[PDB]
Parts: C-alpha cells; sequence; structure tokens
C-alpha cells in the first residue's frame, strides 16, 4: 500500500526550569523507530524499531550531530518568536516542527510536507509545491523573507523528493515483515439494553494495523452518520488499534442493522450482524 | 489559545476476570503538552505506571498512553485521573469494560 | 535519515 515518513520536533520553553527541552521523534506510518531528547543524560538518537537497529555507527552519529544542533537552533527559533510577538520572558511558549513524506505503492513522491506552528498555531508551511511558503500572519513573514532569500524551499523540496523517498524505501524493505504487514481487525458485535424498548449495538474493531479504519453502522443499507457514536481510534500499546462505533435502535428490530468494517489487513469489507 | 485533553480508559485485550492484560489511558487532542495522568486501582494510584514518548496529530495537538500490566476482577475498580492547564480539578474517567 | 539543512527563524 501507501506509506509515510515524518519527522516531528518539539522544542518547549519553560522559564525557571533550564533551557528549552528539544525533542525529536521519527515514525514510518504509525511505528515510531528514532527518538531523541536533550533532557537525556546522553542525548542522542536512538532505535525505537528493530529494522532501524542494523543501521551502522555512521548513521547513528550524523542523525544525532543534526538533533543536537537542532537543540541550539530550535532555543535561538523561540527566543526570535518571543521576540516577533512582543512576548515576555516569563511564559513557556511551544514550536512544533512535521516534516517528511507520503509515497505511493510504487515508491514514488506523492507529496511532502514542512510545516511549523507556534503556541500550537500555524506559523510557516512549505505549500505542497515544495517551492513557495504560506505564511500565518507578518511575524512568520519575516521568516518567510529570510527563507526566500536563502533558497530554503529548493533544499526542502530536493530533501524530499531525494533522501526522504529514498530513505522510507530502504526502511520499508528492512522492515518489511512489519512494515508492510497490514494486521485486520478482529471483530465483534454487543448488545447492551438502554430501556424497555432501545438498546445499544456496539460494533469493535480489535488488533488493527494500521491505524486507518473506517467503521459504520447502516440500518436496510442507508447510512447512519448523524447517529452513531464513534470513539477516536486508540493505540492497544502492542503496536495495533482499537475503535468502536455504537448506535441506538427499538428492541426486536437489531438485524435490521449492519456494521461494516474497511481495513487494509481484510480480505474483502466485512458485513456483520449482532448475534443472539 | 489551549486544548483540553480527551481521556479514554480501556484494556489491551478484552477484559476477562482473572487472565493477566494491560490497563490503559490515553489522552489526546491536548495543548500545551505539560500534562499529569494516574492511574487508580479502587481510587488508590497505581505505581510505576509507564507512557509512551510524547507525540503529536496532524493538527499540533499532543497524545500519550499511560499503561500498567492488571489482572482485571468484578469488584475491582479501575479509572485514570488527568489534570492540565485547561482543567481547574482533575478528571476522573472510570474504566468499563464494554468502553 | 533526517535532513541536515539548518536555517533559524
Amino acid at each position: 500500500g501507501s506509506h509515510s515518513m515524518r519527522y516531528f520536533y518539539t522544542a518547549m520553553s519553560r522559564p525557571g526550569r533550564g533551557e528549552p527541552r528539544f525533542i525529536t521523534v521519527g515514525y514510518v506510518d504509525d511505528t515510531l523507530f528514532v527518538r531523541f531528547d536533550s533532557d537525556a543524560t546522553s542525548p542522542r538518537k536512538e532505535p525505537r524499531a528493530p529494522w532501524i537497529e542494523q543501521e551502522g555507527p555512521e548513521y547513528w552519529d550524523r542523525e544525532t550531530q543534526i538533533s543536537k544542533t537542532n537543540t541550539q537552533t530550535y532555543r535561538e527559533n523561540l527566543r526570535t518568536a518571543l521576540r516577533y510577538y512582543n512576548q515576555s520572558e516569563a511564559g513557556s511558549h511551544i514550536i512544533q516542527r512535521m516534516y517528511g513524506c507520503d509515497v505511493g505503492p510504487d515508491g514514488r513522491l506523492l507529496r511532502g510536507y514542512d510545516q511549523y506552528a507556534y503556541d500550537g498555531k500555524d506559523y510557516i508551511a512549505l505549500n505542497e509545491d515544495l517551492s513557495s511558503w504560506t505564511a500565518a500572519d507578518t511575524a512568520a513573514q519575516i521568516t518567510q523573507r529570510k527563507w526566500e532569500a536563502a533558497r530554503v524551499a529548493e533544499q526542502d523540496r530536493a530533501y524530499l523528493e531525494g533522501l526522504c523517498v529514498e530513505s522510507l524505501r530502504r526502511y520499508l524493505e528492512n522492515g518489511k515483515e512489519t512494515l508492510q504487514r497490514a494486521d485486520p481487525p478482529k471483530t465483534h458485535v454487543t448488545h447492551h439494553p438502554i430501556s424497555d424498548h432501545e438498546v445499544t449495538l456496539r460494533c469493535w474493531a480489535l488488533g488493527f494495523y494500521p491505524a486507518e479504519i473506517t467503521l459504520t453502522w447502516q440500518r436496510d443499507g442507508e447510512d447512519q452518520t448523524q447517529d452513531t457514536e464513534l470513539v477516536e481510534t486508540r493505540p492497544a500499546g502492542d503496536r495495533t488499534f482499537q475503535k468502536w462505533a455504537a448506535v441506538v435502535v427499538p428492541s426486536g428490530e437489531e438485524q435490521r442493522y449492519t456494521c461494516h468494517v474497511q481495513h487494509e489487513g481484510l480480505p474483502k469489507p466485512l458485513t456483520l450482524r449482532w448475534e443472539p | 489559545i489551549q486544548r483540553t485533553p480527551k481521556i479514554q480508559v480501556y484494556s489491551r485485550h478484552p477484559a476477562e476476570n482473572g487472565k493477566s492484560n494491560f490497563l490503559n489511558c490515553y489522552v489526546s487532542g491536548f495543548h500545551p503538552s505539560d500534562i499529569e495522568v494516574d492511574l487508580l486501582k479502587n481510587g488508590e494510584r497505581i505505581e510505576k505506571v509507564e507512557h509512551s514518548d510524547l507525540s503529536f496529530s496532524k493538527d499540533w495537538s499532543f497524545y500519550l498512553l499511560y499503561y500498567t500490566e492488571f489482572t482485571p476482577t468484578e469488584k475491582d475498580e479501575y479509572a485514570c485521573r488527568v489534570n492540565h492547564v485547561t482543567l481547574s480539578q482533575p478528571k476522573i474517567v472510570k474504566w468499563d469494560r464494554d468502553m | 535519515f533526517e535532513d541536515l539543512r539548518v536555517l533559524s527563524f
């Protein structure tokens, strides 16, 4: 199927509690594979998946150096953002970055990203064209002009079309037995009366990977979107995910309802019912 | 602008009384990132609870998984207690094996 | 592999 690689940075100032903390986490799809934390005794990029462990010492040195330099750069970025927003030195602030690439089944680039946020709001983002920027406001326009003069977008485009795609191809192969294995959801429908004349039908999906799934209820074949209670997809802690969808139905009419499940791990989409 | 956490409390596998499992508390959709999460057994804090590496979603909001190994029973009550800058007091969500 | 290029805000 299709895959993503993403790096996520968080830089968080903490006046009175030391210098700003810098963290990087790297993912392939929903699998964490590397982490860096400036608060560690020996700050370094650490492997978090067995398929990256096989990377040699030259990989860890290069990756650690990028993150050590980023710790210093992002502390500067936090001071610049404070100045651009006329803020005092007393409060805690956060810069986030998410960058990386999506590829299709043929390994080719679908799209790239390089997005930044300040205090949970958009700051600046590379457009999908990989050649221009969207600055959220007049503060971020200053960074935009600096990055336009330094031809940052051209450098991002080269990385996103090149090393991003190539390292995702390498990682997907080295980790093919996990990264390229879609685990289908294990499903069941529960029944709970809510009154003498209505019941809850809850359709469960457990043990699936990746997180992407569609769970819907139908009445005679019609979608019940506005009357379905959904929970956000949640991690089980063993790499897999969980989700449920529930509908309130008249007692004695349970057989009119079908739960529909779509997931990459299934040979065919499922159509389920409550089994009394 | 700040976002209050969503909270879900649940088990790794469907609960079976007497069988070893994991008790999870998933906190998500919150901003800023500082958060306090406790797992409770009959109202008391469970010691040595572990958590995932802080991460964030497409909309910039943060998420974490707190977890511990446990053996459910018919009588033992489990819950999660969460505190965050958006909450005036800690929020307790009880574990329901059907949720 | 991360991008090694860096320039501040």
